[PDB]
């Protein structure tokens, strides 16, 4: 009866029941090998890890994102991922529930394909859908007219979505995600005396800029206060038992969403691109989604982004256009909320792709259904 | 680094690169391939007055532009070029100048490192030149297939007004 | 006493003396500035590059276009560009021969002003004329009657011409062109798995839908072989060594020209706006307007475009009428090649704006005069 | 007039003027404090050795590198280096002619500071510039383009350089280098029954590795021929007397440099990371940088690491693309090359920061500037 969604984002995987208001199941998609010989015997050393038990064990594990940008790079350890939150975190059948996959727009079609194939015939599920993050997290908003900027680990992109007819050629699409953000926050680390190579530490790193990173109002002032006194910096504890000092790159490498010339992309920044796809919107819509900028995905987490997305966008927009960002307390997981408030509408239970349908259709019945 | 570029290269550059409407008896005495050398003190790129070609001879005396030009490089010392190429392609006919870098291997070292060290010297002063051409070898640079793959590579159907 | 006939285009600069068959110089308009420190020092690093050195050195360049739809964007590259292909490009002086600009028509008055100020001021040629690249394109021709079909890399236009004597009023401009094309194709290769987000792997995209771009006789049939089968698939090799496999997306970005919606764009197809402006002409040249649709521009130059446009126009006109479409093997360049045969003509030579004419007149003369 | 480029390497320090092919000062960078208690009296027993008086002196010493993978560890016998190499090696003044400082990219910018603070502080330079190794070994090859594999004996860089401009955003930085071989080479003889514990001993173990170690065209094959027979073993006379024979050692400790997980590094070789930098670079300068793969550094001195090195690109790298490695008979100094080469060059005169500059900026004119 109930139906299952299932986010599987770039660097965390949601997965829940329909209904609901939060998901139940949440851990980062990573899959760890052993790295060493391991001369204990015994113990129930396996050949794979995943999630928390590859955090926990990271020491020993050589952990890996089976996503890159929203490409699902191998398929193996995707549908162990898949068959690991299915039955060792839900302990639930597949066979029984209709799933709910997420995707990212201007994918590659062979990614929903291959979706669509293991989940048809690993699994064997009754039905499911594909559907885009982004129409989702604007679901959750409860309100339908407004653009949407998704941002989450591995690929940041906006879709304008009118009174309930989307835009589908002003999509746009930026490689710069919490990833990047990650990988530049290493590169600018070393200049202060702490080299991290190893993807384990690496994760170290990604925790240091979730809870210490923020985006600055502006860069040139927040500059002159960093270059001036301490009064900037704060100590973090790191799991080893030594404190690092980190001075600007607080907000320096958060900076790379408005300038992507940091880590060499050529890409207009997150508060660029947004005012390019409006402006290549119809003209009577515009003043809708000048107010309308909804906000969802960890990466837009961090404290004074909506503040200086507003600005950037008021900079940008004419002056007597009024810009609003909504920022919810709960866009870090706006994408599954949407699914799950999609999940339990009476309208949208007849559009399942079967398989039934499935059968004489192939794995093409995606691409025309959804 | 360290040598410059005299007011008489510049000056021949500029007149070369940019022409203007001239009479037809004068027209003849224009400068079609100078090369450039060293003096005696190897301070500043002059032109040689010795060896040279016209644009008025071109098609009389000196029958083909590029063979009577290849046997005018000395293989026993580095040299600089400037050749104006008339060549056709497929797409169309254009009409632009070359840089030539000549530096044989038989050459001595102290007239090698200078000219390649001083090459930047002498190509940020020649503005609007895009075709640059670096020789070593002799039988490179006197094929003429290399002169049409550099030029334009597989287009270029035709050269100096001969196809190939 | 010879005449400089310059196309300013969107896409290609074809710039040559008058008289002559075929332009001398043909490079892509773009400046392109250095993206990166440039860490060794010397070696003539330069602000700027134009044309074939950014082309060569596009890797390292931030290249972009200036001229927009035919518009023109931003203007101290665009006199740079000029100087260029004045100078290091045709090694002539301005101040000797007049100079013959193009443009196409329905355009804002400030372009052609600024035009005119730019070639007076900086450049203080002779005299110089601003024609129309449709008019022009029907000279090449050599026939006087016949609607043209000028579709360049940024705008497309149609003017109805009888004998002698243009329609104003029938004129139509389509801003759908070769730059939307190319923007569509990269936007539907990302169904492949090859992202093309910045400008300078954009000319790669170009350069694929140049040679290996067709337009279909039909869009169903195509798509039903497109369906069935890789006997449509090509690969192409790419700079960097790897091969790609494009299927649909041959004949799909193509279509764009007949279905708009493609790109978002409401405007009726290159092949209904022409049936449109001859249902806007008058009744009686009709008939010769109907035999008589002379295309141009590079965009006109995929296999196959004329049969489509000839079908479609058949479909669209009574039964009785015929329809010819003359496509010439030189479409390409047909402006430039009317512009070069129009400079020869010794009745024009007595309407070209002269600097003395200029100086009381100011920046516009222009209007009254062309 | 002329000017000092001192390379101070992890490992050697080459210090030389300017304008001259060949460094005439080169001693390995370690002091050594005298061990036991020293019954005579008299003979000039000192507190330290620095150099060659150290090696000779290595048995009663306790040799220990002040330089780790880049970063400078301890600065009192830094300087003392520095002042040894200025006063008792060279004869001449720091105060004269100015000193050119070499490093490594993702260098902390403490060291750096500390660096120009040494330099204008205690010897109070005219001026100065700290350049990067990488950069300079591409000036030693006379070539613009390419991509520099800078291995020396504490870390191993690579950064891709185009036609002046490099790319910052691709600079890859590899832990490891000829110090961590040495160590692997420690730890895999003590299966032979040869003890190297003291860091006296270990320059033993590093001499054999510089003139009996090599780097095999496959691991696998060569195993196989190391385990028949002794056809590969070959033995080394050592200062003590007695005679070592050393079998697959030989090429086992190399293989570390493309195998990391012998020394327990996860770092992917250095085969991967060069390729794995070119992919990150832009796709129009891969072509380039394909075919243009400069080597430098002592570690780069194995016989075949060349071939191999080609071997593991062409199968990284597509097929259609032309793998070169550029392997010149000069690369063990080919950075103090291309800083010699530099130090002569007119346009770089001009960059130097002086005392005069540097008062006013503090310490921190180092980054702006350079
Ligand atoms: N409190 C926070 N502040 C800043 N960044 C955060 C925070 N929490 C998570 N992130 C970033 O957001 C990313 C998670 O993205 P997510 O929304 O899970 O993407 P997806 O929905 O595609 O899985 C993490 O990589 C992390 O770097
Ligand atoms: N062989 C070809 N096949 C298909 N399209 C082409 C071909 N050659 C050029 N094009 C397209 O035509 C455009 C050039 O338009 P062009 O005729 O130069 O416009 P303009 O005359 O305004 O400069 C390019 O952007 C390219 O995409
Ligand atoms: N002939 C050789 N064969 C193999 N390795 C060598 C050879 N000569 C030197 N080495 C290694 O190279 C290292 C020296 O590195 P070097 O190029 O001096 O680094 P840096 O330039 O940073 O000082 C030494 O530690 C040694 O192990
Ligand atoms: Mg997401
Ligand atoms: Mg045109
Ligand atoms: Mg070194």
């Amino acid at each position: 009866t109930t139906a299952l969604v299932c986010d599987n984002g770039s660097g965390l995987v949601k997965a829940g029941f329909a209904g609901d208001d939060a998901p139940r199941a949440v851990f980062p998609s990573i899959v760890g090998r052993p790295r060493h010989q391991g001369v204990m015997v015994g113990m129930g050393q396996k050949d794979s890890y995943v999630g928390d038990e590859a955090q926990s064990k990271r020491g020993i594990l050589t952990l890996k994102y089976p996503i890159e940008h929203g490409i699902i790079t191998n398929w193996d350890d995707m549908e162990k991922i898949w068959h690991h939150t299915f039955y060792n975190e839900l302990r639930v059948a597949p066979e029984e529930h209709p799933t709910l996959l997420t995707e990212a727009p201007l994918n590659p079609k062979a990614n929903r394909e291959k979706m669509t194939q293991i989940m048809f015939e690993t699994f064997n599920v009754p039905a499911m859908y594909v559907a885009i993050q982004a129409v989702l997290s604007l679901y959750a908003s409860g309100r339908t007219t407004g653009i949407v900027l998704d941002s989450g680990d591995g690929v940041t992109h906006n879709v304008p979505i009118y009174e309930g007819y989307a835009l589908p050629h002003a999509i746009m699409r930026l490689d710069l995600a919490g990833r990047d953000l990650t990988d530049y926050l290493m590169k600018i680390l070393t200049e202060r005396g702490y080299s991290f190579v190893t993807t384990a530490e690496r994760e170290i790193v990604r925790d240091i800029k979730e809870k210490l990173c923020y985006v600055a109002l502006d860069f040139e002032n927040e500059m002159a206060t960093a270059a001036s006194s301490s009064s900037l910096e704060k100590s973090y504890e790191l799991p080893d038992g030594q404190v690092i000092t980190i001075g600007n790159e607080r907000f320096r490498c958060p900076e790379t969403l408005f300038q992507p010339s940091f880590i060499g992309m050529e890409s207009a920044g997150i508060h660029e691109t947004t005012y390019n796809s409006i402006m290549k919107c119809d003209i009577d819509i515009r003043k809708d989604l000048y107010a309308n900028n909804v906000m969802s995905g960890g990466t837009t987490m961090y404290p004074g982004i909506a503040d200086r997305m507003q600005k950037e966008i008021t900079a940008l927009a004419p002056s007597t256009m009024k810009i609003k960002i909504i920022a919810p307390p709960e866009r870090k997981y706006s994408v599954w909320i949407g699914g799950s408030i999609l999940a339990s509408l009476s309208t949208f239970q007849q559009m399942w792709i079967t398989k039934q349908e499935y059968d004489e259709a192939g794995p093409s019945i995606v691409h025309r259904k959804c | 680094d360290g040598v410059a570029v005299s007011d008489g290269v510049i000056k021949v550059f500029n007149d070369m690169k940019v022409r203007k409407s001239s009479t037809p008896e004068e027209v003849k005495k224009r400068k079609k391939a100078v090369l450039f050398c060293l003096s005696e003190d190897k301070k500043n790129i002059i032109l040689e007055e010795g060896k040279e070609i016209l644009v008025g001879d071109v098609g009389q005396t000196v029958d083909d532009p590029y063979a009577t030009f290849v046997k005018m490089l000395p293989d026993k010392d580095c040299r600089y070029a400037l050749y104006d190429a008339t060549y056709e392609t497929k797409e169309s006919k254009k009409e632009d100048l070359v840089f030539i870098f000549w530096a044989p291997e038989s050459a001595p070292l102290k007239s090698k490192m200078i000219y390649a060290s001083s090459k930047d010297a002498i190509k940020k002063k020649l503005t609007g030149i895009k075709h640059e051409l670096q020789a070593n070898c002799y039988e490179e640079v006197k094929d003429r297939c290399t002169l049409a793959e550099k030029l334009g590579g597989s287009a270029v159907i035709s050269l100096e007004g001969k196809p190939l």
